[PDB]
């Protein structure tokens, strides 16, 4: 639906072709899209939560997790053998 | 590396303090007086509670992982009558015979063994509630013979029953020079056993806390019920790193590792910045922490005679700026003194202001606390020293406190007493050796 709106707005300026009004539409279109995109990234794809989580796990932002992991994994890690179950 | 913690109250002092503690913890996690979450559940913030201190049920009720013991059943009841659904009574117990309760020595030391099963049944049932268990934390008073005796029997019993677990306490002694004559046996004996466990304690005489409560609260009538608030802020903030963990601290095992390198000298001296437990300092993140070293706000007898430090731990909470606090660390380094032996790194964490507290109108109203291991901490219970010296040196009052057929022979009483004095003196011997540089050569130069 978004596109349909813009399609019409641009189509409606075919008489101007590439001009100021076209540019105005572009500037607005961009803002609408990015603003939209960033809502869904966070509302549907949990983008910021993913980011925080990555910090919390791979950059080890939260040590309670790492401590839990190592202690439960003490035998896994201690076992020198590869091909652990 | 960490795990769950069960708290304990032992004697009314831990109940009066305990109601302030539980009230503040309840505010910190939106728990309420009935123990139920006070928040709409938005399913945000992983640290919405602390698994280590509470057991959350289907009502989002946070049951304290705690056991409440006293010799005075009405104090237990009044705390239960404050925590009107929050503190579950199945874990409370009164160690009492009205006749023995007035005897600080006999009440505690007789129950410590006589009632060892009632004391332990609450403890063992809660420890077995989990797998990832780390330790225990008691609210006590060495003066509080009820707590001294059951605490002493648990110190030894738990060290044996749970060899790798962490066992500690916060102990408040009254700032009184003559009211401690009758306390001469239970306070020294509390030490006789506190010295036996490297995890055992943070110690204070309430001397400055009483004076602090009278200047900060709008109530010059200094009393325990107006001072336990200060106790609450200093103890509540200790676990901020557990409740709101980050990188270095999440547990007592971690705190231990950096604060007490010498199992022998585990006794700490606390202080704090203004607080909101019952507060807005108006300073930068470096200034609020510098004031923690100022003895006038020490929670114990204040000025120390050029104390030697063996180890200092701090936590700063609020809009903390690592660069500002670098001015503070530099300045603290020029005030903290030590031999090369204790020239350890000082450790300062950054805590978190709980999300369930009223929003801070100014995030720069940074607060904090200090815990330090110093040689002069022995002066904290100096009043007890004054009277146990007068009493023990004479063989005074042997079994005149109705010893419960333990050391019923007067010589055997004096031998138990001698051990407790050996402990007082050995405590300072280790604090003095700790002031030496040569301490380092004894096992490095020599084989
Ligand atoms: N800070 C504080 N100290 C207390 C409180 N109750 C008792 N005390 C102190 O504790 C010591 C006596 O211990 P108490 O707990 O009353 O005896 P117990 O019941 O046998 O353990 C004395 O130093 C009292 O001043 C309290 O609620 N708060």
């Amino acid at each position: 639906e978004f596109s349909k709106k813009y399609h019409v707005l641009y189509q409606s300026n075919s008489y101007r072709g590439i001009s100021t009004n076209f540019f105005e539409i572009i500037n607005d279109q961009y803002s609408e899209i990015v603003n939209h995109t960033n809502q869904i990234l966070n509302q549907k794809f949990h983008y910021r939560d993913v980011v925080f989580a990555l910090k919390n796990i791979l950059l080890m932002g939260k040590s309670d997790f790492m401590d839990a992991l190592i202690e439960k994994a003490n035998d896994i890690l201690a076992t020198p053998s590869d091909s652990l179950p | 590396m960490g795990g769950e913690i069960i708290t304990l109250q032992a004697g009314q002092c831990g109940n009066h303090v305990g109601k302030f503690l539980w009230s503040q913890l309840a505010k910190e996690h939106a728990i309420g007086t009935d123990g139920l979450s006070q928040l709409p559940d938005s399913s945000t913030e992983r640290d919405d509670d602390t698994k280590p201190f509470f057991r959350e049920n289907s009502r989002n009720k946070f049951t304290p992982r705690a056991i409440m013991m006293d010799s005075e059943p009405s104090v237990i009841a009044d705390v239960e009558n404050t925590f009107r659904g929050f503190f579950d009574p199945r874990n409370t117990w009164v160690a009492s015979d009205g006749a023995s309760a007035g005897n600080s020595w006999a009440n505690g030391y007789d129950i410590g063994t006589r009632n060892q099963d009632d004391i332990l049944n609450k403890i063992d049932k809660e420890i077995d509630s989990t797998d990832n268990f780390e330790g225990f934390q008691l609210l006590h008073s060495v003066a509080g013979g009820t707590g001294s005796g059951l605490g002493s029997n648990l110190l030894e019993a738990l060290c044996d029953r749970y060899p790798k677990k962490i066992l500690t306490t916060y102990s408040v002694f009254p700032a009184r020079s003559s009211e401690v004559v009758v306390q001469s046996y239970n306070t020294i004996l509390a030490l006789r056993r506190l010295i036996e466990d490297s995890d055992a304690t943070v110690v204070f005489d309430n001397a400055s806390l009483l004076n602090i409560s009278g200047k900060v609260f709008r109530n010059p009538n200094i009393d325990l019920q107006h001072t336990n608030q200060l106790i609450s802020t200093i103890i509540s903030s200790v676990t901020n790193s557990i409740r709101f963990p980050s990188y270095m601290y999440s547990s007592m095992s971690s705190i231990y590792s950096t604060l007490i390198p010498s199992p022998e000298l585990h006794f700490l001296s606390p202080s704090f910045t203004p607080f909101t437990s019952d507060a807005h300092k108006g300073h930068s993140s470096y200034d609020v922490m510098l004031d923690l070293l100022d003895p006038s706000n020490s929670l114990v007898s204040t000025a120390m005679n050029n104390p030697t430090y063996f180890n200092v731990y701090n936590t700063i909470i609020g809009n903390v700026e690592p660069r500002q606090i670098s001015r503070a660390m530099t300045k603290l380094q020029q005030r903290i003194k030590f031999p090369s032996w204790s020239s350890s790194a000082m450790h300062v964490n950054i805590g978190r202001r709980s999300p369930y507290l009223p929003l801070q109108p100014n995030e720069n109203e940074v607060s904090g606390m200090m815990l330090s291991n110093m040689s002069t901490v022995v002066n904290v219970f100096e009043n007890a020293c004054n009277t146990f010296d007068k009493v023990f040196a004479k063989g005074a009052f042997l079994n005149n406190y109705n010893v419960g057929d333990l050391f019923q022979s007067m010589q055997n009483v004096q031998d138990e007493f001698a051990e407790s004095r050996e402990v007082v003196q050995s405590l300072m011997e280790d604090y003095v050796a700790a002031e030496q540089d040569s301490y380092l050569d004894d096992v490095l130069v020599d084989d």
